[PDB]
């Protein structure tokens, strides 16, 4: 019969911070009572740079995408031989949050464009009662507080179609005026946004206000650097014709993982950006952005 | 041990008040028995008997309407019997001695009766039979005026007190006699 | 052998009595004797519930057209990553609006309420399945059932429904993620630390969260973050209040009003549960709602209600649960300032009207009451397409019910809304909001404001089969009436009542106020007198109930009603009037047929007013108490005949005969007496009563002894044979067909000769002034007393006859008792020095006892006691006898 | 002593019995007395005769009454008794119908014979029918003249009191005259 | 109304106006001679109303009118609750005079020897009372004697009772007659309830039987037909049946009011005032001439 081991990181959120020690667990579990020429365990982690296929050109977006750049790999070997009981056997295992690997360990970071990762690789040599194992986990390394502590960067924008910028529909949009507010467009990764938007005329009524995000992430070529963005927030806050007049709030517990602190490097870069698009009951549609840059403490 | 004994009233054809001194007399729940030889036509005066105190023994007579209670019934306490009945049950009026059969019939040593108007005690030798005559002074021409009359009792032992009452207006009149267990 | 000749004693009832008597002991002035001296104010959502859920339906043909995935998911070759995996969990949540759709047009009621409970059961199992992200689905399902308000009018139940599933899954979700944070050892305190909540169950709460504040939709994600402001308990106590000011603002993105509203009430009922700082917020929400109601004047109404084409007093209705329950919430313990605040901003508002109802439906009547004279204006201000006045009055009719402004305040306000009200010509709207103001117009208001408000309900009254229908309307003001009104006779003082009473001509419904009536009278009523007005009033409405009775109606109802009948008839008391009540009773007769115990209960008050009357009259006797009592005597008698009951008629010839011995009548006694033996045949074998059935012969013979008590003091006439009727009586009974068993009947005839031994008298033992005694009449001699002598012996040989049967009929418990009974009976009075007699008694007692079934033991102790009796004179032949008896024996 | 008790209960026995014998006169006077008082009752007052014809009177009328529902409620137990008696007719034959129905198909002939034989029973029901709806009108033209009868008599009672509404106006005419009679002449 | 025609003679033996015995219903009665005993015992119950006017005839009409319309007023002193007047006087229901009279009926060795002792004591004391009651007796049978000799010969307690007695015994027959009639409804209803249980379940299969075979056979289908006419004709007569049962209950109604009017009497006195209307108009055209003349 088979056998089966598992990779406990202490921390439950496999989150770890520059400067920390890193911690794990490795966990054999099995019906039948396990033995193996032994286990072996990595750490690794990873910036991944996929320049976007067509800005770059297909073939020379791949060729100069900068796939995975391990940031860190520490080896080591965690068990010999062994001979262990069924149910579980757990063996211990550190690595060093220091740079054997390529670049000062940035913090994980799922995005699309520009990928951050830390991982780690397990194989279990099991006793040829059956065969080696192999498994890896994903985990995620966070930033240290800023040497450049925050403060709050408060923005206004005042909404009419006269104050549009090169919107082709400036006619079609109907009478309204508006105003939004950003409390601070200073906005810790981990932690809320909040924001102030009025109402306070229109000539016509509205089935969805949306209210968005926008990652935009970039890599680097020897040649050029290609910068590509991807849009995931919705909270839609209209329901009933809008009254004139009113102010209505912006709320915003920054995506876990798919943001970040505003990133720009020599290899690659990722910028973040707020979003409004706007579908009128006559649903003329108006759309204003703002970028964003973001920390963490 | 207090126990209460009260002729026929015949409340709502004959006598629908109880005699406003004889209100002023209520004593609710301190009766132990609450005891009527019959014949008042209102259960609803029995209902607030028990209101009264919680614990009557009854028999029926004339036109009382739960003609269920009994045929002849007796209850004895401490070292006395008390048999009771509405004369039309019994033997009639006056006639002593076959009057003394009945406690004979029931194995007894008294009764009380109530359904001659007058109130009445009588034994002689041993076992004693009496009757209290109406306590409303209900229709009979027989008695001029029945001056309305109860006795009520406290037994103690061998022996028991009783007190006797008559009303004449703002005068009510009492007797009190003791049994010996003689 | 001859019948042994029997021979009496003779008594003398005095001596009898000295020996006899308790020589008593009178008592002494003074002497001893014994009877010498949230708060459960706030009123739940299930009553508001359920009353919402049997108004609100809606004439709009329902429809559910909903996508739905509950049996499939996605599989295919999407673009995914980590992150997109994560995304890919919210897709599930969205597979179910991508999935394909049930459709169902032009739903009833029911069908709507069943295909939700299919989806009930759905997220039922989701949940027990710990298909959470499932139920997840299903929820955002709600809240999209939420999103469609299209049956507006319906729609109030429809968010009725999708709360109470969404709080039973709120719930839910926080038992489970208590359960994730409580480690199975002990269940967490409620008032755990936010820190409490281990590091897992806060992620997991924390991933929830992320999806909630993730949907795309404002709907679901408001909704349903307040009931995750619950799971705030694990999470922050504080970041609870940190969220309903934040929820304040949140509501501001909802232009939809009616779901606006009434997430404005799901949070009151959510804030006032959870904690007293919450209704502050609420206060702070109310701001908010101001320009809620300022947006409600706008765009939004008056575009949809062009759209549909819907009137807006169809819309109205919709709102008030939502306002009330938030009234409720806020008002609960508001302050009288506070309230007043509320309501400067209220009227500062415009066409306010539904406002102000609400308001006056939940804020405090010692509050209103104050302001009350300020609700004429403002009320005034209102209008009714605002809302409807008149139901303004209504609720203000509630009010004021409860409370009032000061009297004079009373009087000007009663002006103006019965003055105004008076106007109001519907009589459907008209009655309704009427009745409701009529018990604080009873509460304060007398004869003539009571009679104006008569007139104009009368006048209102003409479609008059609407008041028909109106009359639970009619009912409850009449109660109102009733317990408001203490004075029978000022009720004749209105008058006006008694054409009310005939507007009516449903019987029955005019019966059930009649008996509300007459209770009533029992309680203020306590005293018998006359009102010749009034109770001519009365009698035709007594008039009204007999002959409204048909012979068909339920026997007890029928019953109860002439017992309340019974009692009032009591109150008759007319003092010194004696013909004149005597021709009422004629008249009382003479239509009220229909029920005996009333007829019964009558010719008690005849017997007892002629029973007083020769009382008072004490041989003073007039001609016309003479013709009085005659009189009496037919009436009573001519009664006698019509009634039912045989048993009681009998009695009745008993009293009937003790009356006519009261005065003369002694013919009429001999025609009640013909009656009463002509009765004996028509004695039925059983009777019924209850439905049960009961052997007659105990209950007339346990009568007639009692009869025998009067059967000797009469006097009669050697016209006829002086009672041969009575010995014809006799044989009429003998002739009666009774039961082998009917040992008994020779019982009687013991007791028959108890009463010959009276009659072996000189003087008979008591007697009443003007009928003394029979024995001067005949003269006692041996020659008449043995006539009566001749008749006891002839009944004693039957005796001896049907015992020593008894012997052959093994009935010997029963024949020995009985003869020594007879023994004890012989014992009153029988001569043994009459050797002939005391040889009989030997018989007796031998006889009974040689079966040895007689119980001797009682014997002994009778014999041992008639020993003791012995030695009396007469007794002496006794001590003879009692000496000389052997006793055979149990013993 | 003895002599003296022997005079004492000698003289008390000799006025008993002589008190017996007055004791017997006693009796028959009481006697009499008793029969001149029966003789006396046997005429009751007509105050009270009064009563005994209200009570006559009331039962005029109760008893009237009590014969009229007494027709009434008669006649409609014979009425839905005979209701009855058609409900069982209207059964059996059903049934009968039915069973022989499901023998009825035996035979072309038996088909005419059949059809036939139904043709003839619906006739003839119709017959006993009709007869009974005759009889209906009849009773309906009975009503008519009976209604009719009574408008018309009704009519004659109004117009019987208009006529003493003309007489009184004779009347009171009579008396004007005579006092302008009496007016003018005297 | 039988004992009502004897208190005809009762009430005028009571009145003492003239009893003959073949005067034995009010159809016998001359208004006049009502209106005589109506002076004698008005002037009974109130002389100075009642003795106002003579018993003796007005035999002038106007008299006769203006003595009634006095006997009009005489009412209107109390609150009869029927109207007044001489029409009245002269041509009433005999119902309407008698329900009148009734209303004016309505106001016109040692214990041994000690026992001798009280023994006749006794004797003594029951000797004077003896005495006294043989006063008593004699004066009241003296008294009695004389009440014998002025007892007037009416008719005894007796005839009346019996009288009374025979009408119980009808009417309790009636009521149990009512009372077994209503069991007997109680159990036709039973029987119709279980007819109407038997008729449904039999028309339901006869309708299957006769459809199911219909289809074998269009001839089958006229049977269905004949069914159908027949079941028609059944549903036609038994409404039929409850429309003349509700007719003949309006024709009793239609007889009540037929005696209605006839209780009424209404042409024949009606009769009577057109011939005296004849008569005081030809009294009033005297009456007009002599106006002339004066």
């Amino acid at each position: 019969m088979g056998t089966a081991l598992d990779i406990k990181i202490k921390r439950a959120n496999k989150v770890y911070h520059a400067g920390e020690v890193l911690s794990g667990v490795v966990v054999i579990s099995s019906k039948d009572s396990v033995q193996h020429q032994g286990v072996s365990l990595t750490m690794e982690g990873t910036v991944n740079l996929q320049l976007s296929a067509k800005s770059v050109g297909v073939f020379e977006a791949f060729y100069n995408s900068v796939k995975p750049i391990q940031i860190i790999n520490s080896t080591i070997e965690m068990v010999k031989p062994g001979k262990f009981p069924s149910g579980k056997t757990e063996i211990p295992f550190e690595f060093p949050l220091h740079l054997k690997g390529n670049k000062v360990l940035y913090e994980t970071y799922h995005g699309v464009f520009v990928n951050i990762q830390y991982t780690l690789r397990c194989d279990m040599k099991r006793s040829l009662l059956a065969k080696d194992l192999t498994k890896t986990c994903e985990f995620i390394v966070h930033s240290a507080p800023q040497k450049g502590k925050f403060t709050p960067s408060p923005v206004d924008f005042t909404i009419t179609p006269e104050t549009l910028q090169n919107v082709k529909e400036r006619a079609l949009l109907p009478k309204f005026l508006l105003r939004g507010h950003l409390n601070s467009t200073n906005c810790v990764i981990t932690q809320p946004l909040t924001g102030e938007l009025v109402v306070e005329s229109s000539e016509a009524a509205i089935r969805s206000v949306e209210l968005q995000l926008v990652r935009v992430e970039t890599c680097g070529c020897a040649e050029g650097y290609a910068r590509d963005a991807t849009e995931i927030q919705n909270i839609q806050i209209a329901d009933g014709d809008v009254c004139r007049g009113l102010s209505v709030p912006i709320y915003m517990v920054f995506p876990r993982l798919f943001t970040c602190p505003t990133l720009e490097t020599t290899n690659f870069k990722v910028e973040f950006e707020v979003n409004i698009v706007v579908l009128l009951h006559p649903d003329h549609l108006i759309t204003e952005n703002f970028p964003l840059k973001l920390c963490r403490i | 041990m207090l126990v209460l004994v009260l002729g026929d009233l015949h409340i709502p054809h004959r006598c629908n008040s109880l005699p406003a001194k004889f209100k002023k007399l209520l004593v609710p729940g301190k009766i132990q028995h609450i005891l009527c030889t019959g014949n008042l036509c209102t259960k609803e005066s029995y209902d607030y008997l028990k209101t009264l105190a919680g614990d009557v023994h009854i028999v029926r007579g004339d036109f009382d309407e739960n003609l269920n209670y009994p045929e002849q019934k007796v209850v004895t306490v401490g070292q006395f019997k008390i048999g009771l009945i509405h004369g039309h049950q019994v033997i009639p009026w006056g006639d002593m001695a076959s009057l003394a059969l009945l406690q004979r019939q029931f194995d007894v040593d008294i009764l009380i009766s109530g359904h001659t108007h007058k109130f009445e005690a009588f034994e002689h030798e041993n076992k004693f039979y009496i009757n209290p005559g109406s306590a409303t002074g209900a229709y009979n021409a027989l008695e001029t005026n029945i001056i309305p009359s109860f006795v009520l009792m406290d037994i103690q032992a061998s022996t028991v007190v009783t007190y006797v009452y008559q009303l004449i207006g703002d005068d009510v009149k009492v007797e009190r006699i003791e049994y010996k267990k003689p | 052998m001859a019948v042994f000749p029997w021979h009496s004693r003779n008594r003398n009832y005095k001596a009898e009595f000295a020996s006899c008597r308790l020589e008593a002991v009178p008592l002494e002035f003074g002497d001893y004797h014994p009877l010498k001296p949230v708060g459960s104010d706030f009123e739940p959502w299930t009553n508001k519930r359920g009353e919402i859920l049997a108004r609100y339906t809606t004439t709009e043909k329902l429809s559910i057209n909903l996508f739905m995935g509950s049996e499939k998911g996605k599989a295919g070759t999407a673009t995914l990553a980590m992150s997109e995996k994560v995304r890919t969990r919210l897709e599930e949540l969205d597979d179910f609006e991508e999935g394909s759709q049930k459709e169902l047009l032009n739903l009833t009621q029911q069908d709507y309420v069943n295909r939700i409970e299919e989806l009930n059961q759905s997220l039922k199992d989701a949940w027990a399945s710990d298909q959470k992200v499932k139920a997840l689905k299903i929820v955002i399902q709600c809240s999209k059932l939420l999103s469609d308000t299209s049956v507006i009018q319906f729609y109030p139940s429809k968010f009725v429904l999708i709360t109470d599933i969404l709080d039973t899954f709120g719930k839910l979700v926080y038992e489970r993620i208590f359960s994730m944070c409580v480690d199975s050892r002990s269940v967490l305190p409620d008032h755990f630390s936010p820190e409490n909540a281990n590091d897992t169950a806060k992620e997991t709460c924390l991933n929830w969260f992320f999806k909630i504040a993730s949907i795309r939709e404002l709907i679901p994600r408001f909704y349903v973050e307040a009931s995750i402001l619950k799971c705030n308990k694990f999470l922050s106590k504080t970041g609870i209040s940190e969220c309903l000011p934040r929820l304040t603002c949140m509501i501001r993105g909802i232009g939809d009003p009616l779901v606006s509203v009434y997430a404005r009430a799901y949070l009151c009922r959510v804030g006032m549960e959870v904690a007293p700082h919450l209704k502050e917020t609420l206060n702070k929400n109310f701001f908010d709602f101001l320009l809620t109601f300022k947006q409600i004047h706008g765009d939004t109404v008056q575009n949809q209600l062009v759209v549909q084409g819907v009137e807006l007093p169809s819309y109205l209705p919709l709102y008030p649960p939502a306002m009330d329950w938030i009234f409720q919430c806020i008002s609960y313990h508001a302050p009288e300032a506070l309230l007043t605040e509320m309501m400067e901003r209220c009227k500062k508002l415009g066409n306010n009207a539904l406002l102000l109802n609400s308001v006056m439906s939940a804020f405090r009547a010692e509050f209103i009451a104050t302001r009350s004279m300020d609700f004429i204006g403002m009320i005034k201000e209102c209008d009714e397409s605002g809302f409807p006045k008149h139901l303004l009055f209504r609720s203000l009719g509630l009010n004021l019910a409860l409370a009032d402004p000061p009297e004079s305040d009373r009087l000007q306000i009663l002006n103006e809304a019965w003055k105004v009200i008076t106007k109001l010509k519907n009589p459907q709207d008209y009655i309704n909001c009427a009745e409701v103001w009529v018990e604080y117009t009873c509460k304060h208001f007398t004869k003539r404001e009571v009679n104006t408000v008569l007139a104009d309900v009368i006048k209102h009254m003409t479609p008059d089969r609407a008041f028909e229908d109106s009359y639970p309307q009619l009912q409850l003001i009449i109660k109102k009436v009733i317990a408001h009104f203490h004075d029978f006779s000022v009720l004749f003082s209105v008058e006006k009542f008694l054409p009310f009473l005939d507007m009516f001509q449903k019987e029955s419904v005019r019966v059930e106020v009649c008996k509300c009536i007459m209770d009533a009278f029992i309680k203020h009523q306590q005293e018998p007198t006359k009102d010749p007005v009034i109770l001519n009033a009365l009698l035709h409405v007594c008039k009204t109930m007999h002959d409204s009775v048909n012979a068909l109606t339920l026997e007890d109802e029928k019953r109860m009603l002439s017992y309340l009948i019974n009692g009032f008839i009591k109150m008759v008391s007319f003092g010194r009037d004696f013909e004149q009540q005597l021709s009422f009773y004629v008249e009382s007769r003479s239509m009220f047929c229909n029920l005996e115990p009333v007829l019964v209960q009558l010719i008690h008050s005849v017997n007892r007013l002629a029973m007083e009357t020769r009382k008072v009259m004490k041989g003073n006797h007039s001609r016309k108490t003479a013709a009085f009592v005659r009189a009496c005597v037919a009436y009573c008698f001519i009664t006698i005949p019509s009634l039912a009951g045989i048993f009681t008629r009998l009695n009745l010839y008993l009293h009937s005969g003790q009356v006519a011995l009261a005065n003369q009548c002694l013919s009429q006694a001999d025609a009640f007496f013909k009656a009463a033996i002509s009765l004996v045949p028509e004695v039925p074998k059983m009777i019924n009563i209850d439905g049960k059935m009961r052997p007659s012969e105990s209950f007339l013979l346990e009568f007639l002894c009692n009869f025998f008590s009067t059967l000797l003091i009469v006097p009669d006439h050697p016209e006829h044979g002086v009672l041969f009727l009575v010995r014809e009586l006799l044989n009429v009974i003998q002739d009666y067909t009774w039961e082998d068993n009917s040992d008994e009947k020779i019982r009687i005839y013991t007791c028959v000769l108890h009463l010959l031994s009276a009659m072996s008298q000189e003087t008979y033992l008591y007697h009443i002034d003007k009928v003394d005694s029979n024995d001067s009449l005949y003269g006692g001699d041996s020659k008449f007393l043995a006539e009566n002598n001749k008749l006891c012996e002839t009944v004693m040989a039957q005796i001896l006859e049907h015992l020593k049967t008894l012997a052959k009929d093994e009935a010997l418990k029963r024949q020995s008792s009985l003869g020594l009974s007879f023994f004890n009976s012989i014992l009153a009075h029988g001569d043994l020095r009459n050797n002939k007699l005391n040889q009989l008694s030997v018989n007796l007692w031998h006889l009974a006892q040689r079966h040895g079934c007689a119980d001797t033991r009682t014997m002994v102790k009778t014999l041992e006691y008639i020993k003791k009796q012995s030695k009396q004179p007469d007794m002496t032949h006794l001590t003879e006898l009692a000496l000389r008896l052997p006793l055979q024996t149990r013993t | 002593a003895m002599t003296h008790d022997e005079d004492l209960d000698r003289r008390y026995n000799m006025e008993k019995e002589k008190l017996y014998k007055i004791r017997l006169l006693q009796a028959r006077r009481n006697r009499e007395i008793a029969i001149l008082h029966r003789k006396i009752d046997e005429v009751p007052s007509r105050a009270e005769l009064i009563q005994y014809q209200k009570r006559f009177i009331e039962l005029y009328r109760q008893i009237s009454a009590v014969h009229k529902e007494t027709k009434q409620f008669f006649t409609l137990y014979n009425t839905l008794d005979d209701k009855k008696v058609y409900l069982e007719k209207e059964i059996s034959l059903l049934n009968s119908i039915h069973e022989n129905f499901s023998q009825a198909m035996a035979s072309p002939a038996a088909r005419d014979q059949f059809l036939r034989q139904m043709e003839q029973i619906v006739e003839g029901i119709k017959q006993s029918r009709m007869k009974m709806e005759k009889k209906k009108q009849e009773n309906k033209m009975r009503r008519d003249q009976l209604n009719d009868q009574y408008l018309e008599l009704l009519e004659k009672q109004r117009l019987y009191f208009k006529t003493v509404k003309e007489f009184k106006e004779e009347g009171r005419k009579n008396e004007m005259l005579l006092s302008k009679v009496k007016a003018k002449a005297s | 109304m039988e004992e009502a025609d004897r208190i005809l003679i009762h009430s005028l033996r009571q009145a003492g106006t003239a009893v003959p015995p073949d005067v034995q219903t009010l159809r016998a009665f001359t208004t006049e001679l009502v209106v005589e005993a109506v002076v004698r015992c008005l002037r009974v119950i109130n002389p100075a109303v009642g003795s106002g006017l003579s018993p003796l005839l007005p035999l002038a009409m106007s008299a006769r009118f203006r003595l009634a319309m006095s006997l009009a007023q005489a009412c209107m002193d109390l609150g009869y609750p029927l109207e007044l007047g001489y029409q009245n006087f002269l041509y009433p229901s005999e119902p309407d005079l008698r329900d009148l009279l009734l209303f004016l009926a309505e106001r016109l060795r040692e214990l041994e020897s000690s026992r001798r002792l009280a023994e006749i004591q006794e004797l003594h004391q029951s000797v004077r009372a003896a005495a006294e009651e043989a006063r008593r007796k004699e004066e009241v049978y003296k008294q009695l004697m004389s009440e014998l000799e002025t007892l007037p010969r009416d008719v005894s307690r007796l005839a009346y009772t019996q009288r009374i007695l025979e009408i119980v015994g009808n009417i309790r027959k009636q009521k149990e007659e009512i009372t077994k009639i209503l069991s007997d409804t109680k159990e036709l209803q039973k029987e119709i309830n279980s007819l109407s249980g038997k008729l449904d379940r039999t028309f339901a299969v006869t309708d299957e039987l006769v459809f199911k075979d219909a289809k074998k056979d269009d001839a089958v289908r006229k049977a269905y037909k004949y069914l159908a006419a027949l079941h028609e004709n059944c549903s036609q007569l038994i409404q039929t049946i409850e429309d003349t049962g509700t007719i003949m209950r309006e024709v009793r109604d239609l007889e009540e009011q037929i005696e209605t009017e006839l209780g009424k009497k209404t042409l024949s006195n009606l009769e009577k005032i057109r011939e005296d209307y004849r008569a005081l108009r030809q009294e009033n055209a005297g009456l007009l001439g002599r106006v002339r003349e004066a």
